[PDB]
RNA sequence: UUAAAUCCUUUAACGAGGAUCCAUUGGAGGGCAAGUCUGGUGCCAAUUCCAGCUCCAAUAGCGUAUAUUAAAGUUGCUGCAGUUAAAAAGCUCGUAGUUGGAUCU
């Protein structure tokens, strides 16, 4: 069991120190190498230049052909594949466009429907996709 | 059982086992209530008086209900000390 | 037509749910 | 859509109350921004 | 109503005054309408869960419903019933029958200074069923029942106004989560508090006073 | 370095469970016969009660003759009697835990105007306060949630500069009389 | 008012019927608050995509991403575990550390 001596603070403190590392949530935030390989660099959003347009197939029990974009981030040069809200919203994106990109929603894990894509596009050419799709604004090219 | 004003605020006062002092629950169907009759001193006739023993259902499952009443009756004057 | 807003919307909601 | 149906029928096996099976069972309501 | 057991004959005719006299001698109830006679005007039931166990047959699976209902008078009497039957209506009818036969008095105490009527559990009492553990802790006046929805229903049927609650185990099982909190409630009269240390003056049994009436 | 004060509070707390059927209806009942705008005026009065209840249960755990319990228990009870939520004969720290939300909501200026016969409904009271038609003692009040002390209860007058008070007619009556 | 202004406060005048002086943001037909809905689009009745209706919630606010806290008794001193589910060293001796029977007015 656990030692319950009055003068056992050093062993009780040192043991909890080492056993924290064995939780993967504690190691990711504290080792630092989970923020080095993060494309966002510990940020919440990131801007990038659109390279091309691609399509991603869905999972086996729910077959679909989802359409994504290949965007290269500015501040670190990494390539990420981002998701667009529908096929209708792809009309407002052309290559070599500056897009603001967020995460899809589960802190690093993919969509429950389509694998391989982890990021969603928020803005294109400094206007938002919600205002473009609802006809509130027009984008410059 | 009782407030600071002296009023009695409770539903009922449950019985106790006379052997081990246990509160007999309301769904304890294994308990018993003994009626052991008295006799007259000079004639051995039933005069109408008795004293009662209650045994909790936990003791009766252990099998120690036999020595429970016998020990109570020995101290109560029914069974003689020359047992 | 238009819908009420503010305190009067809560009054109309209270009547449809509690009084009637 | 078909993944929703097998999860509804699994809940039907468990005996809990479910909404009836209709045409609008698995349908995306609107795009999500 | 034809009284078919000996307790039923003593309750149809006016000699048993309150239901506490049945509980004091721990007499087993055998009819549902004995509870209905004393305080049946305030019993309200709630179907908590219908859960069928599946016995597959040679001509398809058979769906037999277990029913979990809870019932009380909001003043100190609560019970939980589990009955298995084929269809929806029969299972809930048999469940409220067995819930009526499992009505347990609830002891209520005070958090401090003992003014007015009691409002909480008298002490920290624990109920256990399956893996689920349910603890009831007393609270100051007007705190409310800090619980999950499933014990929030059961504790309000018992007439307990205030309670701190904790749970452990797989509480997703609603049958075990409702049976464990009923065990904690029924354990309130099973615990000996120093205000009940007095020498008990034994009361005459109801079977033995009304001996002449059961003759006729 | 500025000569400013940055101290500020929140006067409400959102509940943990956002959608439960029992809490949604008890709150809607309070908005109904007290004429409130949102749930935030329910959660605000709920929050000011828990601050009082927390202060009561902190003093109660102290022993009876503790001089901080005697000073601040008497101070707390005097503040509740002054706004009229406690009776004079109920000055004890144990009676504070028996208060409810409805006792505090009954002391608002919106409720007192309806109870004093100055308005035809609880909603008519609220619009009458806001439109500068109600004064307390000699001071015009716009705030419906103005908590009325006991000394201000019998002095809720009816605004000498109002059409319903001293007698200068409003914009609508003046415009209409000019037509004829 | 103020250094001089602005804002607020006080007040002349004008200022409301669809009082158009027009309240939003999200979610619901798989669980918590809320659907036995409608119309276009195609596969061999089921079924990809789109536009609406009805309802619910909070409300001058409400979504989304990310970090962190509580939920988490899933880091456990309070307070977890190690037969069969993650896990007890192949066995014993052994420094430091930790713990150490009773007894004195």
């Amino acid at each position: 069991g656990k030692c319950r001596g009055l003068r056992t603070a050093r062993k009780l403190r040192s043991h909890r120190r080492d056993q924290k590392w064995h939780d993967k949530q504690y190691k990711k935030a504290h080792l630092g190498t989970a923020l080095k390989a993060n494309p966002f660099g510990g940020a919440s959003h990131a801007k990038g230049i659109v390279l091309e347009k691609v399509g991603v197939e869905a999972k086996q029990p729910n077959s679909a052909i989802r359409k994504c974009v290949r965007v290269q981030l500015i501040k670190n040069g990494k390539k990420i594949t981002a998701f667009v809200p529908n096929d209708g919203c792809l009309n407002f994106i052309e290559e070599n466009d500056e897009v603001l990109v967020a995460g899809f929603g589960r802190k690093g894990h993919a969509v429950g429907d389509i694998p391989g894509v982890r990021f969603k596009v928020v803005k294109v050419a400094n206007v938002s996709l919600l205002a473009l799709y609802k006809g509130k604004k027009e984008r410059p090219r | 059982m009782q407030n600071d004003a002296g009023e009695f605020v409770d539903l009922y006062v449950p019985r106790k086992c006379s052997a081990s002092n246990r509160i007999i629950g309301a769904k304890d169907h294994a308990s018993i209530q003994m009626n052991v009759a008295e006799v007259d001193k000079v004639t051995g006739r039933f005069n109408g008086q008795f004293k009662t023993y209650a045994i909790c259902g936990a003791i009766r499952r252990m099998g120690e209900s036999d020595d429970s009443i016998l020990r109570l009756a020995k101290a109560d004057g029914i069974v003689s000390k020359n047992f | 037509k238009k819908k009420k807003t503010g305190r009067a919307k809560r009054r109309m909601q209270y009547n449809r749910r509690f009084v009637n | 859509r078909a993944w929703v149906l097998e999860k509804k029928e699994r809940h039907r096996r468990q005996g809990r109350e479910v909404r009836p099976d209709t045409q609008y069972t698995g349908r995306k309501r609107k795009p999500r921004f | 109503w034809m009284p078919v057991t000996k307790l039923g004959r003593l309750v149809k005719d006016m000699k048993i005054k309150s239901l506490e006299e049945i509980y004091l001698f721990s007499l087993p109830i055998k009819e549902s309408e004995i509870i209905d006679f004393f305080l049946g005007a305030s019993l309200k039931d709630e179907v908590l869960k219908i859960m069928p166990v599946q016995k597959q047959t040679r001509a398809g699976q058979r769906t037999r419903f277990k029913a979990f209902v809870a019932i009380g008078d909001y003043n100190g009497h609560v019970g939980l019933g589990v009955k298995c039957s084929k269809e929806v209506a029969t299972a809930i009818r048999g469940a409220i029958i067995l819930a009526k036969l499992s009505i347990v008095p609830v002891r209520r105490g005070y958090w401090g200074n003992k003014i007015g009527k009691p409002h909480t559990v008298p002490c920290k009492v624990t109920g256990r069923c399956g893996s689920v553990l349910v603890r009831l802790i007393p609270a100051p006046r007007g705190t409310g029942i800090v619980s999950a929805p499933v014990p929030k229903k059961l504790l309000m049927m018992a007439g307990i106004d205030d309670c701190y609650t904790s749970a452990r185990g797989c509480t997703a099982t609603l049958g075990n989560f409702a049976k464990a909190t009923f065990d904690a409630i029924s354990k309130t009269y099973s615990y000996l508090t120093p205000d009940l240390w007095k020498e008990t003056v034994f009361t005459k049994s109801p079977y033995q006073e009304f001996t002449d009436h059961l003759v006729k | 370095p500025v000569a400013r004060s940055w101290v500020c509070r929140k006067t409400y707390v959102t509940p943990r469970r956002p959608f439960e059927k029992s809490r949604l209806d008890q709150e809607l009942k309070l908005i109904g016969e007290y004429g409130l705008r949102n749930k935030r005026e329910v959660w605000r009065v709920k929050f000011t009660l828990a601050k009082i209840r927390k202060a009561a249960r902190e003093l109660l755990t102290l022993d009876e003759k503790d001089p901080r319990r005697l000073f601040e228990g008497n101070a707390l009870l005097r503040r509740l009697v002054r706004i009229g939520v406690l009776d004079e004969g109920k000055m004890k720290l144990d009676y504070i835990l028996g208060l409810k939300i409805e006792d505090f909501l009954e002391r608002r200026l919106q409720t007192q105007v309806f109870k004093l016969g100055l308005a035809k409904s609880i909603h008519h009271a609220r619009v009458l306060i806001r439109q500068r038609h109600i004064r307390v003692r000699k001071q015009v009040v716009n705030i419906p949630s103005f908590i009325v002390r006991l000394d201000s209860q019998k002095h809720i007058d009816f605004s000498l500069r109002s059409p319903y008070g001293g007698g200068r007619p409003g914009r609508v009556k003046r415009k209409n009389a000019k037509k004829g």
